[PDB]
């Protein structure tokens, strides 16, 4: 990017990067780790429990959860989760956060309850250039 | 008992008296909206604003809603304590 | 006892209690009384006396809410409640037994070719 | 077999139609113009 | 004390606010709008697509071309046309030239407002060079109607290119003399300094789109993350601050303009030769010359402007990045000649409905301050 | 420091209706001038929507999603920016 | 609060390609997958953010209207953050004539989707105030063309059209010049509004062939 | 410049942080404190006696020397293309005979409806209007007609001046719109030798 201030800004110290951008003023004062993040992922783990354990909702927390704290326990620096997981850590410990916030809600509205005939139509569409161009 | 029970019913008479759907020869000092005088629930909305109109007070809708005969108009008029 | 909640007595009575406000912000004091427009505003009601249904009544009511407070905060002013309002009662209720033994049918003939279309 | 237009988005707009609750919804004679809020004399045409 | 809220009426003369204030400090905001709203929405289901087209040049009027690109997006996705290369180019040129022409109204009108008056007279002869550009192609100053399905109406000019080229090699000096007066003055940065500010969770929250959401920190440019004509071959710059005020979205807005003169320049050396038009003739329509001399020509002619092309049934949503944000049309085909559904997404339209949460805090000379740093077009948010 | 207000000829020395060489602009592909088959390139009536097996039993595998995701900085693979929309050759 | 401004290098790409891959392929079955009862329909069609890819249409009903759009905005694979629109579209040959359309954008994932609602004149609609803070004026709107109540909204009333204004301008069945218009009367010395008289009437062209295919 | 100071921050929630925190120490945009005289000195010359207002009215004094954009209309006039959508006007060919034949396709793709057309058969056979009508205050001037337009018969000319006291002025019928053509015609056909290498 393109910094608008006319001054000259490192930006290879990361602390710098992320008061210009107005991390510390607007989302976290505090700096997030990679022991916030893993603090983060154990609670939603424990969180998700109140859903069923047949359920695909259940699963697919649980399989994120697992393939986030893989890549923490796999990565020691926090610039290189950064790289793995494309944001800040912040956004991440923030995320895990949502993802703990909002399984009490959905278990309330139980989602996996349908009956066993449930059906779902499906319409897909397909371009005209798969039998018009070349195979 | 704050105030008459005669010239409260010949006023309570005369404001009955003014209305369109209304028989002025009908109206008795004790009678009823719904079964003799034949009214429904915004016919009876509109007496009781020309009651409050000339008694000068405010009642309010559990009252005025209570209020379903001449003689119950007249009796709430008169243990009201703020009439005129 | 009184139909879908009684909502109808309690929105006309909720009115009647705004109405001299809106008499004395529009200045109808010598236009027309509280009396004659509290039957206007009640001969509104009965025209859906007959909804069978208490969505389209809660529905009627909300617009008629909408409708009461853009008479009060003066975005429409007293030419459009004579245009709208009281006119069409004292016309409804004026042309009731004329002067003159003509039926409505023999009128609109000798009005124009077609149907009059609104007010 | 069954091909009945069976390649556009007219597929996706007979469902979308037949949806469960929406599809039994029903109103009253009369009921639909005075919540549109036209004049009234438009309906004694 | 039990301080009832004063309230003001601000302005018959199209914006109509009440506001309320505890004394100095206004305490809510709320914009009445609709005195511009001249049913857009639905007369366009009443014409045929290319009758409609116009309708979008009187949306955002000091932005016109980049609200025509979109619902001609729109149109070619469900329709599956393909643009050639140079017109491809020459929307991406034009569409860089619009975004100047709005940045500059927009700073020069809010420092206006504040009181600064040279700055408005210095940049609206680079507007009127910018207009003489958009009639030399299409024939109008504004309302150019130059973006069509497929391509663009006519082919440049001979010429064009070489005084675009002489207005860039200036463009420069003239953004450098507008700061002179602005960026360093006590003045005006007492007046845009910390005022208004805007962070990232109540920019997406409110549906934030813009400048605005790139002062606030986040990296976020359509041209750059969903690129649509020739916007991936471009090589620019996102500019980027982090108060979220009314200052650093004015340095963001100058640096887009630097970054749309770098575009500008890309563009007028990559120019190919080649068509500007799409050649499907059952939607696009044939040369003059070509319908005054074969048949089939002359039926697609007749046809083309009397019934027009078919969309095939379907639905789309497309967005620009407009100079005031993501300007959306949401089409709604059914298979006629005519839009069943024209849906407009506008960015002031959202930009305008946080003035309550925007002006908190604030005192009543800074409710214009705020009101021109959102750059808002009473046109396309009354639709 | 470049100025404003450019002398005489400097810009715009010809006016757009003497125009100094004539101009000569290409109104169809030399590929379509004689070959005018439509239905081959008729991609607006070629589209396709087939409606799906009902999605019911299905095997949303969690698995294999997340076994083909990284976890290292190098091994991450991005998808470029696409440089131009299609042109068809045009 | 996402997409920061995190490398200061120019980036040459547009995503990651097992998420970009994730997005444009499964993300309908994984949505139909983990909230079976919040999905009626789905489409997967010309998608919204670019001609070259395949984005989903979700459709649901009321009932679970706000559960379903406060899973797509905090659910950690649809970070659907940004509510760009709402609005209807009138269908009048269906028992009910109205769908109710959000546009959603992710701008974790570069990523957009379409969530529809069907339902009759009056049928209320829950808001989507507390969800997202734009949802307001876009229901406010939709109310005063269409028609669709909003329960639970703060302050539902008109915001385009005219003070007076009775009827939903852009129902099908709602003439394109109205009912009435507006002159200035020097008697009344007023602004008057009196039934509609045209001096040129519309003209209605009839231009669709009788050979043509593709009308639906 | 555009660094910040405490002091110079338009709000009174910043101006409050400000005073009592040192929070802005850490952020870059702020400009530091002085360290040592001749800093302090640089800063008071800064704030006290101005010196940033100067730099505005030195390039405003410059400007006061400078050159005027400013033409001196109606003596002066500014500038123009051929593709320019002025006036309608409806043509002929050189005999003298009109170039429409009621073909209804300008009328059909106008946006506006602002033509409206009625014709029949000319008592030599010829297929020629009876009516044309372009209601100016209706038009758009979006030149779709001039586009539709088969036979070059209408177009848009060069003239922008033409404003009425009446609106019923305003009212173009086809007599009017011909004697437009035959004063234009010169320069329209000139403008068309150009336009139709694109066109
Ligand atoms: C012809 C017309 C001439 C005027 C043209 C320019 C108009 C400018 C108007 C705005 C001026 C702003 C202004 O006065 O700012 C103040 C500083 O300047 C002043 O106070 C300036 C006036 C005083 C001049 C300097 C006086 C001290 C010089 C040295 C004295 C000691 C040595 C000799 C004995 C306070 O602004 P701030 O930021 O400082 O406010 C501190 C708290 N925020
Ligand atoms: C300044 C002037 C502005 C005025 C604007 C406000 C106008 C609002 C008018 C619209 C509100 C309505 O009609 S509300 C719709 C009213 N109709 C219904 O609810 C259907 C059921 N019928 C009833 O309720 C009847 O009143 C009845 C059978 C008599 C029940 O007898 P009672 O009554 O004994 O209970
Ligand atoms: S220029 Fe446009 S508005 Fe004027 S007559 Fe032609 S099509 Fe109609
Ligand atoms: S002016 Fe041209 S397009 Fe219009 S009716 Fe005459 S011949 Fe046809």
């Amino acid at each position: 990017f393109k910094a608008v201030a006319d001054v000259e800004i490192d930006f290879n110290n990361r602390e710098v990067l992320k008061k210009y951008v107005g991390i510390r003023d607007h989302l976290s004062k505090e700096p997030g780790t990679r022991g916030k993040l893993i603090e983060a992922l154990t609670e939603v783990l424990s969180s998700i429990k109140a859903a069923p354990e047949g359920s695909d909702y259940r699963k697919a927390v649980e399989a994120s959860c697992i393939y986030r704290l893989k890549v923490c326990k796999e990565n020691e620096s926090d610039a290189a989760i950064e790289e793995v997981l494309d944001a800040h850590l912040e956004e991440l410990i923030k995320e895990a956060k949502e993802e703990a916030r909002l399984v009490p809600l959905i278990a309330g509205n139980a989602p996996w309850d349908v009956p066993a005939d449930y059906a779902v139509p499906v319409v897909d569409y397909t371009d005209a250039a798969t039998i018009l161009d070349a195979p | 008992g704050f105030l008459d029970k005669d010239s409260v019913t010949e006023r309570v008479l005369h404001v009955t008296k003014h209305f369109e759907k209304i028989d002025a020869s009908k109206v008795s000092p004790a009678a009823s909206f719904e079964k003799d005088l034949g009214l429904d629930s915004l016919d009876v909305v509109e007496l009781v604003m020309a009651l409050e109109e000339e008694f000068g007070l405010e009642i309010p809708d559990a009252e005025a809603d209570k209020i379903a005969s001449v003689g119950d108009a007249i009796n709430y008029i008169c243990s009201n304590p703020m009439a005129k | 006892k009184r139909l879908f909640g009684g909502a109808a007595r309690h929105f006309y009575f909720e009115i009647c209690r705004c109405l001299p406000f809106i008499q004395r912000l529009h200045k109808m004091e010598e236009m027309v009384s509280l009396k004659e427009l509290r039957a206007i505003v009640k001969e509104k009601f009965k025209e859906y006396k007959d909804v069978k249904d208490g969505r389209v009544v809660d529905l009627l009511i909300f617009k008629g809410r909408e409708e009461i407070e853009t008479y009060l905060l003066m975005h429409k002013q007293r030419h459009h409640v004579v245009t709208e309002v009281v006119e069409p009662y004292y016309a409804k209720q004026r042309a009731v037994k004329k002067v003159t033994t003509n039926s409505p049918f023999l009128d609109s003939f000798l009005s124009s070719g077609y149907a009059a279309i609104g007010v | 077999e069954f091909a009945t237009a069976s390649a556009d988005y007219s597929i996706a707009m007979k469902k979308a139609a037949e949806i469960t609750g929406a599809a039994e919804s029903a109103m009253g004679p009369k009921e639909g113009g005075f919540t549109a809020g036209v004049p009234l004399d438009t309906f004694t045409r | 004390a039990k301080v009832n809220n004063f309230t003001l009426n601000f302005g018959p003369q199209v914006l109509r606010l009440v506001l309320e204030m505890q004394g100095e400090i206004i305490m809510r905001a709320d914009p009445h709008i609709g005195l511009l709203h001249r049913g857009t929405e639905k007369l366009l289901e009443y014409k045929t697509y290319l009758q409609g087209l116009p309708y979008f040049d009187r949306l955002d009027y000091v932005s016109m071309m980049c609200m025509e690109h979109s619902y001609v997006l729109a149109i070619e996705q469900l329709l599956n046309v393909s643009v050639p290369l140079r017109g491809q180019y020459i929307r991406v040129l034009f569409s860089e030239i619009t975004r100047v022409l709005n940045h500059l109204l927009a700073i020069t009108c809010h420092s206006m407002d504040v009181g600064a008056l040279t700055p408005f007279l210095w940049a609206f002869e680079e507007r009127e060079k910018l207009f003489e550009f958009y009639e030399r192609v299409s024939g109008a100053r504004m309302h150019a109607a130059y973006f069509r399905v497929g391509g663009v109406s006519q082919d440049l000019p001979i010429g064009l290119l070489r005084d675009v080229y002489d207005w860039a090699r200036q463009f420069a000096s003239r953004l450098d003399e507008m700061e002179e007066l602005l960026t360093g003055n006590r003045i005006w940065k007492e007046r845009t300094v910390d005022v208004g500010t805007i962070t990232a969770q109540m920019a997406w929250d409110w549906g934030c789109s813009g400048p605005i959401l790139r002062a606030s920190g986040i990296d976020w440019d359509l041209r750059k993350t969903q690129p649509y004509d020739a916007y991936g071959k471009m090589q620019f710059n996102v500019p980027i601050a982090g108060h979220g005020d009314c200052y650093d979205r004015y340095l963001v807005r100058l640096q887009e303009m630097r970054e749309s003169l770098r575009i500008i320049y890309q563009c007028l050396n990559e120019m190919p030769d080649g068509l500007y038009k799409s050649p499907d003739g059952k939607v696009c329509p044939p040369s003059r010359s070509t319908m005054k001399q074969s048949m089939e020509a002359l039926i697609h002619h007749f046809k083309l402007y009397t019934e027009g092309f078919h969309v095939p049934a379907g639905e789309t949503y497309r967005a620009v990045e407009a100079p005031k944000g993501e300007f959306g049309v949401y089409l709604v085909s059914r298979g006629g000649n005519r839009p069943y559904r024209c849906k407009i997404r506008s960015p002031g339209y959202a930009h305008l409905q946080m003035t309550d949460v925007i002006s908190r805090g604030a005192m009543l000379a800074d409710v214009v301050t705020i009101i021109g740093t959102l750059d808002v077009v009473f046109g396309e948010i009354d639709r | 420091f470049e100025h404003y207000l450019p002398m005489g000829l400097e810009y715009r020395k010809f006016s757009p209706g003497t125009q100094p060489v004539k101009a000569v602009v290409p109104h169809d592909s030399p590929k379509l001038v004689y070959d005018i088959k439509y239905f081959v390139r008729d991609y607006r009536r070629n589209n396709k929507y087939t409606a799906r097996t009902v999605d019911a039993k299905t095997t949303f595998d969690f698995d294999k999603l997340y076994a083909g995701m990284p976890t290292k900085p190098e091994q991450v693979k991005n998808v470029t920016r696409p440089l131009i929309m299609p042109t068809r050759g045009y | 609060g996402y997409a920061y401004a995190r490398k200061t290098t120019d980036k040459d790409y547009i995503a990651s390609e097992h998420m970009q891959a994730f997005g444009n392929t499964q993300l309908t079955d994984y949505i139909i997958k983990t909230v079976p009862k919040f999905v009626k329909m789905a489409v997967t069609g010309p998608a919204q953010s670019s001609v070259l890819y395949q984005e989903p249409t979700i459709y649901t009903t009321p009932e679970s209207l706000v559960p379903l759009m406060v899973f797509l905005r905090d659910h950690t694979n649809t970070q659907f953050k940004c509510l760009l629109d709402v609005t209807a579209v009138d269908f009048p040959e269906r028992a009910a004539r109205f769908e109710v359309v959000y546009h959603l954008l992710s701008p974790r994932w570069n990523n957009r989707i379409r969530v529809k609602v069907c339902v009759d004149e009056v049928t209320a609609v829950p808001t989507l105030c507390k969800v997202f803070n734009t949802a307001n004026w876009f229901e406010r709107e939709t109310w005063d063309m269409f028609g669709v109540f909003f329960s639970g909204h703060p302050d539902l009333r008109r915001i385009l059209t005219d003070y007076g204004f009775t009827g939903h301008p852009l129902r099908k069945d709602f003439p394109m010049t109205g009912y009435q218009e507006v002159r200035y009367d020097y008697g009344k010395k007023r602004v008057v509004s009196e039934p509609l008289e045209l001096t040129q009437e519309f003209r209605y062209f009839d231009f669709n062939s009788p050979w043509e295919t593709l009308n639906r | 410049g555009t660094e910040r100071r405490p002091g110079e921050s338009g709000a009174w929630k910043q101006i409050e942080r400000q005073r009592y925190a040192s929070d802005w120490e850490n952020d870059p945009t702020f400009k530091r404190t002085p360290k040592n005289l001749a800093e302090v000195l640089d800063d008071s010359a800064s704030m006290l006696l101005l010196t940033d207002v100067w730099r505005g009215m030195a390039y405003t004094l410059g400007a006061f020397f400078d050159k005027k954009v400013t033409i001196m209309y109606p003596f002066e006039k500014g500038q123009l293309s051929p593709r320019f959508r002025g006036e309608h006007a409806l043509r002929r060919y050189p005999t003298g005979e009109e170039r429409c034949i009621a073909c209804k396709l300008c009328e059909a793709i106008c946006p506006a409806q602002a033509i409206t057309i009625e014709a029949e058969e000319r008592e030599d056979g010829s297929r020629r209007t009876t009516r044309y009508d372009i209601d100016m205050t209706k038009c758009i001037y979006c030149g779709f007609c001039q586009e539709a337009c088969p036979v070059d018969a209408i177009v848009e000319g060069p003239n922008f001046e033409f404003s009425t006291e009446t609106r019923e002025e305003l009212l173009y019928d086809k007599q009017k719109l011909l004697e437009n053509g035959d004063k234009w015609e010169t320069e329209i056909a000139t403008n068309l030798r150009t336009e139709s290498l694109y066109r």
